[PDB]
DNA sequence: TGCGAAATTCCATGACA
DNA sequence: ATTGTCATGGAATTTCGCA
DNA sequence: TGCGAAATTCCATGACA
DNA sequence: ATTGTCATGGAATTTCGCA
């Protein structure tokens, strides 16, 4: 059996809702199991169609063999099916309630929900404009595993946006009081 | 004036006048009978005023000029005299058209890495498309993959909102623009220091300097055509499409798309190629480096046979811009004060201020 | 289809399969081990499919239509099929430019007199000058002699009254114009019935076949462009002044000026010849005769390494005039009914009517 | 001395009033003293102004030496001197009553007079749209002394409109009744 | 070690308005 | 302070298939 | 029968928007 | 049923002036 690829299979999923930013409210996120790397897509809505206009940006620079997502509405449509049908695209979904990625994968969406929530602290509302720079951030992050960067993987050279400062990721005291009250 | 021609009457020899023909005089006027005819030969003092009354007749160039005057006159090389004029006609010098050709185009290298440098660009306009009338084009210099965002003007906020979309991927070295109102405002310019990137610009009216997105507009332009034929020209729905079928050409020269030469694998499209199948990513990274490397490089052509080359120094006119009905298509004349390579120049404007610019728009001044 | 692919697997010889790879079966289709990897041999009946898809990605020719179905099949003489395709692909026959130029000018013959031929031509619109913005131009053939008159507008109407007053002077035998409006029209076809005037119009949308006229129109608004420097645009009162100074310049390869070769004799303007002053009238007329008859002719130039020349029943393609935003550059095929002369055709329209064209409007039609 | 030619000697005149022809009542008459050719332009008056707008038609196609005329006021007055003068053009004036011209410029004279007048009756107030064809006719007519037409001694050429109908130049009894009537 | 045909490479032409 | 480019389809040249 | 310089001719370049 | 042209100024080549 053959190498895994870049392209060879596109993990999706949506995270919100956050608190509105320029109008969106949930961002889809898109990341390559081979690699690691990470796009982002802000929405109104989790719907089919809002995955649609979404992955037709990203489709129209790459197209996977195959997109796994849970059993959410907005990918079990029969629109969605149609969609990835036409692309020649297969569809894959874990089972209802057991949500399985894969190791890369996992770690990785969970660095993006704690990037996420951390830079969300202090400025809950302007995460539209960040996004490109979560992105950059994500993708230049060295792989413990692998001995590279999704950038790295991606594209085959260096980047020209290291990020020396692996960071905390982690919220400070008073982060974390700037969250506790804004919950309230 | 009459100390020259007093010595010539009484058969002594000037330098000059050749000896062998014979000096009269008639009517006032010193004479020389010429195998053409008799000519008057008039005194020095008043060579200037002849040779401007014969050129201004119709502002002629050398011999036309030298034919009206051989017509009554005739002395020593007067084709000195009459280009002495014709470097001095304002007129002449700055309406005239040159019959110097550029030197030879250079080749520059082909930037050796993935967003190492952009070429951005603007088409349009367009008819209208779901409210837009533009597209912003973005290729990768090494790559030529491309990226392309329908806007509703050519202005700095549609390129920054593009940009900003486009620079999730990634942060390029460079951007080269050409001098459009959209890259050259002080809004473009903090957006890119902000990043890190460098802003490089063509040299003004010179759209061959952005060649590498230039002739990615064409192939732009020419598949949305073909993809519109017989239909209502909605193009809106179809640079998605246009993009992908782009990015994933071969160019027959190089026998790569630019997706491969971005990604060294083809996603999932049609007539995807697999050769790579059994190599690791690492083995196919490996690859892709060599490949990058090795691609063919266009090399400097030959010169034409009246090519020009700035010199330092060198009095060289540029080209008008805008040049409004009957105004002349050349400045006055300015000097060479840096020559930054064979096809690029920096002059004492005219303004007078520095100026970067293609020799392309420039001609040498005729007669020095 | 299936009866060539059957033999093929029980290692039988087909014509086009070279016997020396070994031909599998394999997930349900034949496959072939070549040099470059594995491909896929497809059913013939599927093989058309295959390369319009393949060239419908992004309206690719010849190579990098190949290049994308070589990365999943081989096939005998793929680029047979592939080129069938390219040669009736509608969309890209009409928008995609040639690669061949026109064969090499014809230097039509002096006409033999004065007033045998007058190209004549609009310039403008000029700034206005005491309200008008044109000027008709008119130039004898033989002898490069030109008339200039500010008009209104490009009409009929003020053609008619110009050539009223230059028709007090001679009728000349043919008039040769393009194919403006004020040329074209019922009114002035008639105007030239009522003289004896021969009409000869160029070929559509060729201003060099007007080259005589275009030609002086370049120098008058030269000298225009001269005498207005640093003056505001009044052109009005110069046309005078620059016909008489175009017409008594000296042409550098012919040695005579316009009003020379017309009268064989210089007026009283500055500089004039006196080389005839003691000839006869008929003594001059008789040495303008040999003048005229021994002008410098020009010849054809050298065809460019790959010129195409029109052949009779050759499929073409006219170019479209003012094409839209987006649309295609050329119209559908035609066919060459006639070679005028290797440089002008008579095609069967899209119209489809006659029509006399000039090469450099045409394309020839790609893969036969 | 030196032969005769073209441009030596422009003799001009003007012939009027004529009825009123599209605004137009005088004829500035001007003939080549060596060939004979004719130059015809309407005036609205026999002012210096009137000439000098003519002559500049003319002089924009070929310069005379010198321009013989009679003691017109149009002729004599200071500015149309000073017109001369500034084209280097020698004038030349017969002396009071006694014109002078020559053999062949007072013949031709005569003979653009008849021919007006045979073309006037009838139309006496379309002239202005005649005058081309009046030219053709006069500077294609076969001149005796000479074995050449006007047009033939200025371009050393045929004309492409030959006149080879030498005409009567003289009036018919119903024209001469057009004409006696008309003055009535 | 050499032939005819197919495959590949060469490269002038023209458009980026 | 910057700099032309590259798809296209006939033609020229090289390689392939076979002996 | 030959040299240096001047005169003439050659001719690629570019504009007729 | 029609078709490129020719001023321009350096360079190449020829001629001139003298011996
Ligand atoms: O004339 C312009 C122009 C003016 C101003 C712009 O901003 C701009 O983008 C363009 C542009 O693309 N072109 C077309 C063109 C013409 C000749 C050539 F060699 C190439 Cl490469 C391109
Ligand atoms: O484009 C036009 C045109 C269109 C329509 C007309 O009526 C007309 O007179 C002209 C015209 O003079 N030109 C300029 C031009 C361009 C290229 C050339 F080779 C030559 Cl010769 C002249
Ligand atoms: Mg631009
Ligand atoms: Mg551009
Ligand atoms: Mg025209
Ligand atoms: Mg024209
Ligand atoms: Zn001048
Ligand atoms: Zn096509």
């Amino acid at each position: 059996d053959r190498p895994q690829k870049p392209f060879d299979k596109f993990f999706i999923d949506y995270i919100g809702p956050l608190p509105p930013s320029q109008g969106y409210l949930y961002v889809l996120v898109v990341v390559d199991g081979m690699t690691g790397f990470t796009w982002l897509y802000p929405t109104k809505a989790p719907s089919t169609s809002a995955t649609v206009k979404s992955l037709n940006v990203l489709t129209s620079i790459a197209i996977p063999k195959v997109i796994h997502s849970d059993q959410g509405a907005a990918f079990t449509s029969s629109t969605f099916a149609e969609w990835a049908k036409e692309r020649g695209i297969h569809l894959e979904f874990s089972t209802p309630y057991h949500p399985q990625s894969s190791g890369k994968v996992e770690r990785k969406n969970s660095d993006i929900k704690r990037l996420l929530t951390k830079l969300l602290v202090g400025r809950p509302t302007k995460w539209y404009d960040l996004l490109p720079v979560v992105q950059l951030a994500l993708n230049n992050t060295y792989s413990p595993v692998l001995k590279y960067t999704p950038h790295q993987l991606l594209f085959g050279i260096d980047s020209n946006t290291p990020f020396a400062n692996q960071d905390t990721l982690d919220l400070t005291r008073e982060e974390e009081l700037s969250l506790l009250q804004e919950i309230r | 004036l009459d100390a020259e021609l007093d010595q010539l009457l009484q058969g002594h020899y000037i330098k000059g006048y050749p000896k062998q023909y014979t000096y009269f005089l008639e009517d006032g006027k010193v004479k020389v009978s010429r195998p053409e005819g008799v000519k008057i030969i008039p005194p020095q003092s008043d060579r200037q005023k002849i040779v401007l009354q014969a050129h201004n007749l119709a502002h002629t160039g050398r011999e036309a000029t030298l034919l009206k005057i051989a017509n009554l006159y005739w002395w020593p090389n007067m084709r000195k005299d009459v280009v002495k004029q014709l470097g001095r006609c304002q007129q002449c010098l700055i309406t005239n058209a040159s019959n110097k050709a550029s030197g030879p185009i250079l080749r520059p290298d082909r930037p050796q890495k993935p967003f190492d440098k952009f070429f951005i660009d603007y088409i349009g306009p367009l008819p209208p498309s779901q409210g837009y009338l533009y597209v912003l084009v973005v290729v990768d210099g090494m790559t030529g993959f491309t990226w392309l965002y329908p806007t509703k003007a050519p202005s700095t906020s549609a390129t920054v909102k593009s940009l900003n979309v486009l620079t999730s991927i990634a942060i390029p070295k460079v951007i080269h623009s050409d001098q459009g109102a959209a890259f050259t405002s002080s809004t473009f310019a903090e957006w890119a220091k902000e990043r890190g990137i460098h802003l490089e610009f063509s040299t003004p009216y010179h759209p061959q300097s952005s060649g590498k997105v230039e002739r990615k507009n064409s192939d732009i332009k020419r598949l949305l055509t073909k993809l519109l034929v017989g239909r209502p020209t909605k193009w809106y729905d179809l640079l998605p499409v246009v993009q992908l079928a782009l990015n994933n050409t071969y160019s027959p020269v190089l026998k790569y798309t630019p997706h491969q030469l971005l990604f060294g694998i083809d996603s999932n499209t049609p007539f995807a190629n697999q050769d790579t199948l059994d190599l690791t990513r690492e083995e196919e990274l490996s690859l892709l480096q060599e490949i990058r490397t090795s691609l063919y490089h266009p090399s400097t052509p030959p010169a034409s046979s009246r090519s020009w080359s700035p010199v330092v120094g060198q009095l060289v006119q540029e080209r008008v811009a805008r040049p409004a009905s009957l105004r002349p298509r050349w400045h006055k004349p300015s000097t060479v004060l840096k020559v930054l390579n064979p096809r690029t120049v920096v002059i004492l404007d005219h303004l007078g201020n520095n100026r970067t610019v293609s020799i392309d728009n420039l001609k040498p001044t005729s007669h020095q």
